[PDB]
RNA sequence: AUCGAGAGG
């Protein structure tokens, strides 16, 4: 590969070096083998990075995996599209799934938790453990046909 | 799900659209009999008696009227069957349900809805057509064609929901995308096909056609420009009377590869004050890029006017295609006969050579067929070059690839060099018979030839082989079209769904539903996303002796020495230590600045997404202060040093008087400063940007307001915003591919699986791997 | 379906030459092209006019009603 | 079903006049007339014969959409001469031209007879 | 649309005097763009365009049988004969000012076949007609004078642009919008509001004091019956206990 | 009002680069030695071979408003001149110690003048008429 | 005369070309319009159908026959529909004609334009005759009848020009051109390797000096003369198109300039 | 009407493909685009 | 509860939700025969007249500005900056 | 060498509506397949005794025209006896933007 | 109403 080092008169220089690539994930056993960088290792597999470095690193490897898929063939996302969407997957402590089992699973409203899948089922846990809906998501304002907590409607007009 | 969520709905008309030029950006024309269908409530007011009782008084069949009259009880009178004249007269508080007249905002819609652009409100034009003619420009954010597509109208009922649509939903107001941070609507079709033929240097207008186009221009001022050549014969240039639609005060600048002052080629772009300098307008100026005509016009002056320019623009450009004209035939696919042979050799050696790779082949693997695929694909791309390459100027479909209307280099090499190499699933044509791919083939056959590589162009024609191996390259095309777009939709649906109660809140800060802080500025910065240009920082990149030149002043040593010329003080400079003082602490924070920029860049890339342009604002201070280059500037080192100290002070994101608040702004606007204090350091406010006094203080108040209007404003729905921003350029990448029939595009076969990993946070990854250093 | 009169292209009567085309056609064994020139029909606007057509007529002519 | 009828190229409606002259301030001595139920037959005709008058300094017609016949004519002329003066003059011209023609035509036709 | 998958609609239907013409007086029946083809790749249109125009002019009927020898400068060679450029451009005038057009256009006969879609067929609206019977929203069909589909998309897309009273207005005023009773006790749909006496009573708790109404769409009253006759209580209450 | 630059230039390259009706010409002072012109010309209004003379003087007036049709009974300037272009200045840069250089763009037309001294009368002004003589 | 001049190279019954000469561009291009459009000419309007047992619908046949070039030389002696204080019907405003056809004959009867009756009173003009050009005798062909198939009609031909409806247009073809070799460089000519041996030579280099070799291009010229080639369906002679074109010109000019001297 | 009448319908990616095999038997340019792409098939 | 006048820390400037949501209620106000505050001269559309009331500070409502943990700032129509 | 079989003709492996297109060979495949869908909405005369019979929504093309350019298939479909088209004029031009 | 088919972007 070619990476681009400041050179001693401060200009950048596209130095070459070599780097490894193997078919598979060891990285809790290759970080700690001598003669590698263990600063710079990376892998594409953004759960293991979570498993051995946190859930910080965690969130770098989702978003510089979610930037390689969007912007793969030259199209471009700002950033803070991606840097959101990478957020709500971590702000749990770990990497929760845009699925019904990762973030459907939450402490929100049971209107809001119906209305994406496993309708039925929700409501049925709501009402037997009989949770409150405080009514300040945007689909419980749908359904009840409320103005809601959206844009314009964030805010009370007084006379 | 069908009927909470999404319910069918009253005041709604669907229709065929159609594309018309002489109506507006925010225009539509609806018809006459959608127009006295589709209704709305009007509360009679002193100030409307008279019009709203002729309206009732010319009933529901004649198009300037009503349907009904609703009265304070809630009793309507209906003017079709009761009595409509008389003692009809309107007392105040009634509602009279009128029908829709010009100038009325009405939401208009196309399906799928994959983004907020896809839904804009538009000012009702009554028209004679069954069709929802509408311009040519927005057509680009709906995604609409006019072979069969219809479009949806929404009507509001209420003066609440009126001002809402036209204040947030107004096509004008949509110009800019927070998707991209780059315009979503630029000209199309015909207009840019135009526009770069009526602005070639080879273009001249005699006085009779430019007084014409002069008053197609609805905002012309009615001054005749000076012809371009006055004595031999009066003519201007396409160039002059162009710059008639562009708004005085706009300033461009853009270089190519080829692009001087002189620019020979006409490369890059020139506009001063409005005005034309050099130039051929393509699609790079005036079409949907990053910093084109339409972001200086939207981001400056206002997106009506911006709107207003889309029009002036067409209406010249369309008048003069009209008496101009532009085709295509055959004889614009044909290339010459010398330049055939050697494409025929472009081919056959490289043919040879795949030879050649197959005797490395005898002695999972792959890397054989993945080599001589990437080969095929280069032969086909050469060959497309060299004809391309030595295709006249005036071929019609070479010009329609320069100004980028519609085709490009693909086309050019499948219709006149070569089909190529077809491919399903992304390998090339596979066995489906034993040891050969067509029964008119001999078993154990790997030439390209037997396993789908398309020799001929479309001009001369495919063989039956050839004509079998496309049409099974060509059918994924379709079944992406129909299969694939359901595993593209899913994923927007729980992407919007899981981001659907994300919102910045009025301490700036994004919370989901329940209160949760998602983060603590939206984006790091608080910046919205429509607001925000790529800049060059200018401390990260360079020589040491390269930056020290440029920011390093010294008022005691020759070594690095301002010009008396350039100060009018610039004589009792030097010496002054407290000047040298105030003077090295700002080289200090550059040096600081460079190195903090090293180290958050690790790869030293310069052109990053930054709110506000700088370059923009010095060459607008420049051309409205008239600075003339000799003379000594006006500007104190005391102002210049600390006027962008006191401006970093007023670069308010945060507000607060604890601590907290005050770090994080500390933290917001960082990268903002160190461009800022690069653009705007002494040796640049002094020698390289000659500003006065006065120019220098127009930049900082100009730099300050313009900060403060990029800021977020709270109650935006952040979530569905970057849920649409992320599923849609998937969606649309995906239901095309029927467009090339056959090209290997990894990123809709091998690249939505793999949002389809990250978004489930799929445990077994189809294929892991591990890069060490 | 029976006889294109006139023509969409320009206007010219193209409704009394199909007897003479069809005439010229068998009675005098010429072409097509030698037949529409001979009937005076120069634009290929009118050309297209007799030449493509399907004289659909004689079989709804052959049923009872 | 609604397209509209087509006696509405040339027939006028009830109070509509077939010249509406309306004074233009953009520029000094100028004014815009708009014509109803007309085309570009006797738009372009009329154009070129006002650029054909020395006193005229702008004379440009327009079409605004192709769905309604009528179409607008600024003319602006030196100081001093009247655009409805230059537009009486224009006419004049035209009927004189076509006048001439007609009796050229005429003798050739009488000259032609085999 | 022609037999090459150029479909097309109608946009502008000029007369015969302001359409184009050529030296020798052809009007076309029908213009196209010229970019409908560079992307669509559809070289067959022209081929065919030439190959009807050489027939035309010869009297002759074209083959297009698909894998013969027949070239393109095999039919160029015969239209030059003719006296026409080889190449199929033709000199065309414009019909506004009669002048020459300095872009010669590609002109002649191509086979074009009329689609059952018409717009007379297609085009609707709707200003509250009738409704269903089981949730009282807009009937589906054209048909059946009904309305369309405010899909979830369109909900979303709406919220994007930080609208809050259109998307109401189009799920409350446009749609369903039926007021129902509130106790302020148990928080069900149970008030027998007996309207015309100004008397409200909710028998099974005897609260006949703390009544209130709220605008919900009938689609929403009408989950929570089935809610309720699927012991479930989902029990709407108008204040706040906990902050 | 007056002029501004009037000098003799010999040609000695035309150059039809991708235009019929443009050549850009680059031509030498005849009389003063460090002064350079290369100019874009109508070719079809005004043919330019090699070894050429021209005259070329900065009018810069014809002695704001809306331009009006020529008309019998007049003067004014460029009577005595073949062909005459009016463009606008952009661009003044400083080439060497005692060289200067003008940028002009009449429409879409480029010029750039080289010199010492004599383009000192020359200011960033749209007042340019460019007139040439045989 | 003083200012346009003709000259007539060919003239047939059907054809004129004739070279128009010291005219501007706009007088003959709007001249070509008002030929196209604007002269009124006689045509079936309404059509009744009393009985109709032939294979075609009624308003196939309507169609059919409002398309049948009917003789309309004394055309200004009729007044408009819209004018008339009449009714759908009247002598002044309209020509009757009727079609009585039966298939009398066991082979197929054919219906021409040629059975067209005129009923109502001329009064002494040369209009609503069905026009026959064909040698054989028989004009268009209208419809066919098997056996026992009876088509009764009553048409109602009026006043009308080709805008309306170009069943009112009477001419077929009008050839214009002018500046056969390209010496006012208007046309732009597109070529692969030589635009002088690609493009056909036409007709009308004949009557023009070729553009030389190498002298200037002429900056001050402008169109002048035009080779025209009017055509006529046959309601209107070809002299007759013409010169009605002229004067319809001329009646649009006048009555402009007389609403202006009227405001 | 013919199309109609020579139609074959597979009650069901890998199936909604052109095979190798289909030359001859199974028109490779007729099949709907209605969802039922590669399932619909004409001889 | 309620955040005092002073030690408002939220922005002066009248966000597009909060002046829209302004002018429509504005607009809805005037048709429902609310004395008009400004001289509305030959303007007739309520939208156009509450814009002109929003561009000379006229329109007498107040944007309540609600924090995520339920307290809220009062800010005036007058007293908000309107870019 | 080893031929051992030959095909009667290559452009019988199209169908009924396929066969319709003219040179399909220099077409895009996407094309070819669109073509085929829309020939089967192209009005004209679907039968000959469509005046006898009681069928919904009857469409018949007024002056249907057999194709200038036919394919030698088009013999056995009966489609120069039945046509679903009309020879038009077509300019290729941006005339008026619309 | 249900069910199913076919068809358009
Ligand atoms: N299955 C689908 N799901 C969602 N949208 C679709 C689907 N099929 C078609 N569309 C809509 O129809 C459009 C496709 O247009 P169309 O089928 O006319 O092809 P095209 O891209 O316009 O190119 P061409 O007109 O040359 O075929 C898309 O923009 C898309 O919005
Ligand atoms: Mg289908
Ligand atoms: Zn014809
Ligand atoms: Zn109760
Ligand atoms: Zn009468």
């Amino acid at each position: 590969y070619d990476r681009k080092v400041p050179s001693p008169t401060g200009e950048y220089v596209k130095e070459p070096e070599w780097v490894l690539e193997t078919d598979g994930v060891n990285l809790s056993e290759v970080m700690t083998v001598p003669g590698i960088d263990p600063t710079r290792i990376y892998t594409n597999s953004f759960i293991d990075i979570m498993e051995v470095l946190g859930i910080e690193a965690g969130r770098a490897a989702l978003y510089k995996e979610v930037y390689n898929v969007i912007a793969s063939d030259g199209s471009y996302v700002n950033y803070r599209h991606m840097a959101l969407l990478v957020d709500v997957m971590t702000t749990q402590g770990g990497l929760t799934s845009v699925t019904r089992h990762g973030f459907n699973r939450s402490n929100t409203g049971a209107l809001m938790r119906c209305s994406f899948e496993e309708t039925v089922e929700i409501l049925f846990e709501a009402g037997a453990s009989a949770e409150l809906d405080d009514c300040r998501g945007v689909s419980e304002n749908v359904i009840l046909g409320q103005m809601a907590p959206i844009g314009t409607g964030a805010f009370d007009v007084m006379i | 799900r069908g009927n909470l969520m999404g319910k069918r709905v009253d005041f709604s008309a669907r229709t065929v659209i159609s594309g018309d030029p002489n109506l507006e950006l925010d225009q539509v024309g609806v018809p006459k009999s959608i127009a006295k269908t589709l209704t709305y409530p009007e509360v009679v007011t002193p100030y409307n008696i008279d019009r709203l009782t002729q309206l009732v008084r010319n009933g529901p069949n004649e198009h300037p009227g009503a349907k009904y009259v609703i009265r304070d009880s809630g009793d309507r009178i209906d003017l079709r069957y009761s009595k409509r004249a008389g003692d009809i007269q309107l007392q105040y508080g009634w509602k009279v349900e009128r029908h829709i007249m010009d100038n009325d905002p009405v939401l208009f819609n196309r399906q799928p809805s994959l983004h907020k652009m896809s839904m804009m409100a538009h000012r009702v034009k009554v028209i004679p057509y069954s069709t929802f003619r509408l311009n040519l420009s927005v057509t680009s954010p709906y995604n609409a064609d006019f072979d069969g597509d219809e479009m949806n109208l929404h009507v509001p009922q209420s003066e609440e929901t009126r001002a809402e649509l036209s204040q947030l939903c107004a096509v004008p107001l949509q110009i800019v995308s927070p998707q991209s941070n780059k315009p979503c609507m630029g000209i199309v079709q015909d207009t840019l096909c135009g526009i770069r033929k009526l602005t070639l240097r080879d273009t001249f207008i005699e006085l009779d056609q430019v007084l014409n186009m002069l008053y197609w221009v609805p905002d012309w001022d009615g001054v005749i420009p000076t012809p371009a050549i006055i004595k031999p014969k009066p003519l201007w240039s396409g160039k002059q009377i162009l710059s008639v639609a562009i708004p005085n005060g706009i300033h461009l600048q853009r270089f190519d590869e080829g692009t001087t002052l002189l620019s020979p080629k006409d490369n890059g772009m020139l506009i001063i004050d409005g005005q034309i300098i050099f130039g051929v307008v393509e699609k790079k100026t005036v079409g949907s890029s990053n910093g084109g005509l339409i972001h200086v016009v939207t981001r400056e002056k206002g997106p009506q006017v911006c709107a207003k320019l889309f029009g002036n623009i067409q209406k010249v450009v369309n008048f003069w295609l009209l008496h101009n004209g532009f085709s295509t035939g055959i004889g614009d696919t044909i290339a010459d006969g010398p330049t055939m042979r050697e494409i025929t050799e472009t081919i056959a050696e490289a043919k040879k050579k795949v030879l050649d790779v197959t005797k490395e082949a005898q002695a999972l693997r792959e890397s054989f067929e993945d080599n001589v695929v990437r080969f095929l694909n280069e032969a086909r791309d050469k060959a497309g070059r060299l004809a391309e390459v030595n295709l006249k100027d005036l071929n019609n479909v070479k010009q329609m690839v320069m100004a980028g209307s519609k085709g490009s280099f693909i086309n050019i090499a499948q219709m006149s060099a070569c089909v190529g190499q077809q491919s399903v699933e992304g390998k090339r044509i596979a066995f489906g018979f034993v040891d050969r791919t067509l029964p008119h083939f001999s078993k154990d056959d790997y030439s390209p030839e037997s396993k789908g590589f398309v020799e001929n162009s479309y001009l001369r024609g495919l063989t039956p082989q050839e004509f079998f191996f496309h049409a099974m390259g060509g059918r994924e095309g379709l079944i992406d079209t129909a299969v694939k777009t359901a595993e593209t939709g899913y994923i927007q649906r729980r992407l919007v769904k899981a981001l659907e109660d994300i919102m910045v809140h009025y301490d700036n800060t994004t919370r989901n539903s329940l209160g949760n802080v998602i983060q603590f500025i939206y984006g790091e910065d608080g910046m919205d996303a429509a607001h925000i240009e790529k800049q060059s920082l200018d401390t990260i990149g360079g020589s040491d002796a390269a930056f020290e030149k440029r920011y390093r002043v010294d008022l005691l040593n020759t070594d690095h020495t301002l010009d008396p010329s350039l100060l009018e003080s610039g004589s009792e400079i030097l010496g002054d230590l407290k000047l040298q003082v105030l003077l090295d602490e700002e080289y200090k924070q550059l040096v600081k600045d460079r190195k903090f920029l090293r180290e958050v860049f690790v790869d030293g890339e310069a052109n990053w997404p930054l709110p506000v342009n700088i370059r923009r604002i010095i060459q607008n201070a420049q051309q409205t202060f008239h600075i003339d280059h000799t003379k000594p500037s006006d500007l104190t080192i005391k102002d210049i040093v600390l006027g962008v100290k006191d401006l970093q002070e007023n670069l308010l994101v945060l507000r607060g008087k604890n601590e907290i608040i005050q770090n994080a702004q500390r933290d917001a606007v960082t990268l903002f400063c160190c461009l800022l204090r690069s653009r705007l350091a002494t040796r640049r406010v002094l020698q390289e940007y000659r500003l006065t006094k006065q120019a220098f203080d127009w930049v900082l108040s100009n730099i300050e307001a313009q900060f403060l209007r990029s800021v977020v404003h709270p109650g935006e729905m952040v979530g569905v915003l970057a849920a649409q921003s992320i599923g849609e350029p998937a969606t649309q990448m995906t239901l095309n591919t029927f467009h090339f029939a056959g090209v290997a595009s990894k990123k809709v076969t091998s690249g939505v699986p793999r949002l389809k990993e990250i978004l489930n946070v799929a445990k077994n990854m189809k294929t892991p791997s591990l890069t060490v250093y | 379906m029976i006889v294109p009169v006139r023509c969409f292209s320009c206007g010219k009567v193209v409704g009394d030459k199909w007897e003479s085309y069809l005439n010229l056609l068998q009675e005098d064994e010429l072409d097509e092209g030698t037949a529409l020139s001979r009937l005076g029909l120069k634009r290929y606007c009118c050309r297209r006019m007799i030449l493509t057509h399907v004289d659909l007529i004689e079989k709804f002519l052959r049923y009872n009603p | 079903m609604n397209a509209p009828d087509r006696f509405e190229l040339f027939l006028l409606g009830e109070g509509e006049s077939k010249l509406k002259i309306d004074p233009d301030t953009k520029a000094p001595n100028a004014v815009v007339i708009t014509f109803e139920k007309e085309d570009h037959t006797l738009g372009n005709l009329i154009r070129a014969e006002l650029l054909n008058d020395r006193k005229v300094l702008f004379a440009a017609y327009k079409v605004e959409h192709p769905f309604f016949a009528r179409f607008k004519l600024r003319i602006q002329t030196t100081e001093g001469y009247d655009p409805k003066d230059a537009l009486k003059n224009a006419c004049n011209s035209i009927i004189n031209k076509l006048g001439a023609l007609k009796t050229n035509f005429e003798t050739e036709w009488n000259l032609q007879t085999l | 649309a022609s037999r090459h998958g150029q479909k097309g609609t109608i946009g502008i239907t000029y007369r015969r005097e302001d359409m184009p013409f050529t030296a020798e007086g052809i009007v076309p029946d029908l213009i196209i763009n010229p970019h409908a083809i560079p992307s669509r790749m559809t070289v067959a249109h022209l081929i065919e365009c030439l190959l009807s125009k050489v027939a035309a002019l010869s009297g002759n009927e074209g083959d297009a049988s698909p894998f013969t020898d027949i070239t393109v400068e095999g039919i160029s060679k015969l239209l030059r004969e003719h006296g026409y450029q080889s190449r199929g451009f033709e000199v065309m005038y414009n019909g506004h000012t009669g002048k020459k057009l300095m872009a010669q256009i590609f002109f002649g006969p191509t086979y074009y076949q009329r689609l059952r879609h018409m717009v007379d067929d297609k085009i609707h609206a709707r200003a509250r007609g009738p409704m269903q019977v089981l949730t009282r929203q807009p009937v589906e069909g054209r048909s059946r004078d009904g309305g369309l589909r405010f899909g979830e998309m369109e909900r979303d897309c709406m919220i994007a642009h930080g609208a809050a009273s259109f998307l109401k207005e189009r799920l409350m005023e446009a749609s369903d919008a039926f007021r129902v009773h509130i106790c302020g006790i148990c928080g069900l749909m149970t008030v027998i509001a007996k309207l015309n006496h100004n008397q409200f009573e909710c028998k099974g708790c005897d609260n006949k004091i703390d009544i209130y109404q709220i605008h919900i769409p009938y689609a929403a009253k009408l989950l929570f019956q089935e809610l309720m006759a699927m012991n479930i209580t989902p029990r709407l209450y108008t204040d706040r206990s906990r902050d | 009002s007056n002029t501004l630059f009037d000098d003799i230039f010999q040609v000695s390259e035309v150059d039809p680069g991708r235009y019929n009706k443009v050549c850009r010409i680059e031509a030498a002072s005849t009389t003063q030695d460090q002064c350079k012109l290369t100019l874009d010309i109508n070719v079809e209004l005004f043919p330019v071979a090699a070894q050429d003379s021209l005259t070329v003087t900065i009018a810069s007036s014809l002695n704001t408003r809306s331009w009006r049709p020529p008309q019998a009974g007049d003067r004014s300037l460029a009577d005595d001149y073949d062909y005459v272009m009016y463009g606008t200045a952009y661009k003044f840069e400083e080439v060497s110690k005692d060289l200067i250089a003008v940028y002009y763009s009449f429409g879409g037309l480029l010029m750039r003048l080289e010199g010492n001294y004599r383009n000192l009368n020359n200011l960033k002004q749209e007042n340019a008429y460019l007139l040439i003589r045989r | 005369e003083e200012g346009p001049q003709v000259k007539i190279r060919e003239a047939s019954k059907d054809n004129v070309d004739f070279i128009l000469s010291n005219v501007d561009l706009a007088m003959a291009n709007s001249l070509r319009r008002v030929m196209i459009a604007e002269i009124p000419t006689l045509a079936i309007d309404s059509v009744e159908v009393e009985t109709n047992t032939t294979v075609l619908a009624d308003e196939f046949i309507a169609h059919r026959l409002g398309l049948i070039p009917l003789q309309s030389m004394d055309i200004e002696q009729l007044e408009y529909s819209r004018d008339c204080f009449c009714e759908d019907h009247c002598d002044k405003c309209s020509v009757v004609l009727t079609l009585q056809a039966f298939g009398e004959s066991e082979s197929t009867t054919n219906v021409y334009s040629k059975d067209l009756v005129i009923v109502s009173n001329l009064m002494g003009r040369n209009i609503g005759h069905p026009i026959i050009q064909d040698k054989e005798g028989n004009g268009v062909l209208i419809c066919k009848l098997r056996k026992g198939q009876e088509l009764k009609l009553t048409c109602v031909a009026k006043k009308g020009i080709a805008k309306e409806h170009a069943k009112w247009g009477p001419a077929a073809a009008i050839e214009f051109e002018y500046d056969p070799w390209n010496k006012l460089k208007h046309t732009d000519y597109w070529y692969e390797q030589d635009s002088a041996k690609e493009w056909p030579q036409s007709k009308n280099c004949e009557y023009e000096d070729p553009p030389n070799e190498g002298d200037p291009f002429d900056y001050k010229a402008q169109a002048d003369t035009f080779y025209m080639n009017v055509e006529s369906v046959g309601s209107i002679p070809v002299d007759q198109v013409v010169v009605r074109g002229i004067d319809t010109l001329q009646k649009k000019v006048a009555s402009i300039l007389l609403a202006l001297t009227q405001m | 009407t013919l199309s109609h009448l020579r139609r074959t319908n597979t009650p069901i990616a890998k199936p909604r493909q052109l095979h190798n095999t289909h030359w001859g038997l199974v028109c490779p340019a007729e099949t709907p685009e209605g969802q039922a792409c590669g399932l619909v098939k004409n001889l | 509860k309620a955040i005092p006048k002073d030690q408002r820390a939220t922005t002066p400037y009248m966000t597009k939700y909060e002046r829209a949501r302004i002018l429509g209620t504005r607009a809805l106000q005037i048709s429902m025969n609310a004395p008009v505050f400004v001289d509305l001269e030959g303007e007739t559309d309520p939208l156009r007249i509450a814009m002109k009331e929003l561009a000379e500070k006229k329109i007498p409502l107040v944007i309540r500005r609600y924090l995520p943990d339920g307290s809220f700032e009062d800010w005036s129509v007058e007293e908000l900056i309107v870019d | 060498t080893t031929f051992t079989h030959c095909e009667i003709h290559p452009s019988m492996i199209l169908g009924v509506a396929a066969s319709i297109i003219p040179f399909p060979d220099h077409n895009q495949s996407p094309r070819n397949t669109y073509q085929s869908a829309m020939g089967k909405q192209a009005m004209g005369v679907f039968l000959t005794n469509y005046n006898v019979r009681m069928d919904t929504m009857a469409n018949i093309l007024y002056y249907p025209q057999k194709p200038l350019g036919t394919t030698r298939a088009m013999e056995y479909l009966k489609f120069r006896e039945l046509p679903a088209g009309q020879n038009a004029i077509v300019a290729i031009a941006c005339y008026s933007g619309y």
